[PDB]
């Protein structure tokens, strides 16, 4: 990850005010599953991922959104230690999950989407910019333990 | 491959878009290079100022072939075998910039399509700029 | 596209690898394991430890599959149908992970063929490995 | 950006003493003009590309290469601080050259490439990852300055 200025710092913490977490967290899971199938292979056992309706409309996918957006949440909070933030769950993660950091970046990506589509145009390029450099500064910090 | 489902989101949602092609055009370049400044790197010789004529005029012809490739959806390496050519002979762009561009476009549309902009739409969209991105890098070697 | 001369080149070099390949397809598994660590998430089933016969195993099914698109180049989808599927819909191995193994196999190949691999044939091979990588990715979505 | 364990360190230090800086980088920079023909939008004014022929026996291909991996070499004796050792070329490959990072990465595998093509046998697996994980060090230490 990179700088973030102070400017760049506020525009995310002043945007994420208006966030319902428990919303975006189900929307972007969601959309992470829809948009690369491949991806559901960790969630076979939350049952029907048949179709974007099954998708978006499955309970486990939602909850499992929440947790973690919530998880992201509580990192905006650390954006100057993410490493040491995110340790133990790079740590689970790798070990114990078996999950592919691949799959830190793509959410990333769909978490962009995301807030484009629910912001419109408030989230403007600028806006955009900063978010990039958290959730690539996100992904990093949950790679970072993998051996 | 674009299925039938994905050829009609497409369509669907390139339509809406309409008359502002252009202006979006612009916007994802200037999304690109705000978040991904490495792709800077290509345009050493234009004014990347907020709302130059230069990234303008670019962003018009960047939507335009994106218009003629969804017009042409069952035949795009033939669609844009032009454009296919200028980039692997002359331009010569690293292919990993292809989706920098490609995922700034989708922010674009996301921002200004909130009705049309679903989870399906969202899929179709990206397979849909996977695929120019693989026909304009087709004859790198 | 893999143009006559990249054919005969690859029909060549794989030739040459001949009764090695197993060896060859067991050792870039292993490469590719040291250099690229999160490549071990998709086998946490294995004894990744080096002369794991699980890896062995897993190497000669890896160099047989290449042996048979190097036979079919000319059909490369229809002969690799069953593994394209199996990659999509159950293994799902996330596509960056392919130019990984690609690399790995290209210097392995570097490491056992000094005579064989010239620049020409570097070159082809690579082609070669971005075309079986994009066959069997191909089912993805 | 290089984590490398002792014997990692040591098995880098000892194949590069092996080395003809002269004769690697005149070959590494060779091939990535051969095998990614994009990357000699660079190079309009060396010479002669049109084949592999040309390519590997343009002596201006192979001063370059020379020279680029003289630098590299002395990355090699900062291993601990990259990015201060290459800040200053890191302005120029941005700010003069405007080359995209995503070359440093491709010649990084090509050299990978390289050596084990010299090498043979003695390039083993542990001996590729030390050398992965410096390329990767370097690159990213070029690709720092970059705005
Ligand atoms: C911003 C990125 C992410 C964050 C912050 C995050 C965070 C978390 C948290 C807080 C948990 C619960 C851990 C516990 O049991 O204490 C978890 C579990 C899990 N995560 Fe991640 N995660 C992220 C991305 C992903 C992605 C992209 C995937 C796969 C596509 C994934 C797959 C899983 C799975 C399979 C579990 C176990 C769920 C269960 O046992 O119910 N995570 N994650
Ligand atoms: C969806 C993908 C893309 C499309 C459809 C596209 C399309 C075009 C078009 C229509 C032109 C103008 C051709 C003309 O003047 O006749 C062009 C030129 C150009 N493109 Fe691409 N492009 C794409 C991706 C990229 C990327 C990712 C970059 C670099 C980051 C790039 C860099 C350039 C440059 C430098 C020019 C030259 C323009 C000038 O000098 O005015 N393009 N492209
Ligand atoms: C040139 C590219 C590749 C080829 C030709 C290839 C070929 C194969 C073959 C022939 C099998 C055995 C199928 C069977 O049991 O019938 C297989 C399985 C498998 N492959 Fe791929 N593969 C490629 C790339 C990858 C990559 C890059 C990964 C992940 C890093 C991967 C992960 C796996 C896994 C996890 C299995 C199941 C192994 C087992 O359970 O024993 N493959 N592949
Ligand atoms: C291992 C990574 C690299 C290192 C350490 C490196 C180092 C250097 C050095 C020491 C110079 C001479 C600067 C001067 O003129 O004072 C230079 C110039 C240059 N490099 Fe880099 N380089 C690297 C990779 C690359 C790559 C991958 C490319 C593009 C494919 C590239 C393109 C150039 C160009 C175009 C010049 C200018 C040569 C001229 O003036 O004709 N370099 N580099």
């Amino acid at each position: 990850m990179v700088h973030l200025t102070p400017e760049e710092k506020s525009a995310v913490t002043a945007l994420w005010g208006k966030v319902n977490v428990d919303e975006v967290g189900g929307e972007a899971l969601g959309r992470l599953l829809v948009v690369y199938p491949w991806t559901q292979r960790f969630f076979e056992s939350f049952g029907d991922l048949s179709t974007p309706d099954a998708v978006m409309g499955n309970p486990k996918v939602k909850a499992h959104g929440k947790k973690v957006l919530g998880a992201f949440s509580d990192g905006l909070a650390h954006l100057d230690n993410l490493k040491g933030t995110f340790a133990t769950l790079s740590e689970l993660h790798c070990d114990k999950l078996h999950v592919d950091p691949e799959n830190f970046r793509l959410l990333g990506n769909v978490l962009v989407c995301v807030l484009a589509h629910h912001f419109g145009k408030e989230f403007t390029p600028p806006v955009q910019a900063a978010y990039q450099k958290v959730v690539a500064g996100v992904a990093n910090a949950l790679a970072h333990k993998y051996h | 491959v674009l299925s039938p489902a994905d050829k009609t989101n497409v369509k669907a949602a390139w339509g809406k878009v309409g008359a502002h092609a252009g202006e979006y055009g612009a916007e994802a370049l200037e999304r690109m290079f705000l978040s991904f400044p490495t792709t800077k790197t290509y345009f050493p010789h234009f004014d990347l100022s907020h709302g130059s004529a230069q990234v303008k005029g670019h962003g018009k012809k960047v939507a335009d072939a994106l218009t003629n490739a969804v017009a042409h959806v069952d035949d795009m390496p033939n669609a844009l075998s032009a454009l296919s050519d200028l980039h692997a002979h002359k331009l010569r762009v690293d292919p990993v910039n292809f989706k920098l561009l490609s995922h700034c476009l989708l922010v674009t549309l996301a921002a200004h399509l909130p009705a049309e902009f679903t989870p399906a739409v969202h899929a179709s969209l990206d397979k849909f700029l996977a695929s120019v991105s693989t026909v304009l890098t087709s004859k790198y070697r």
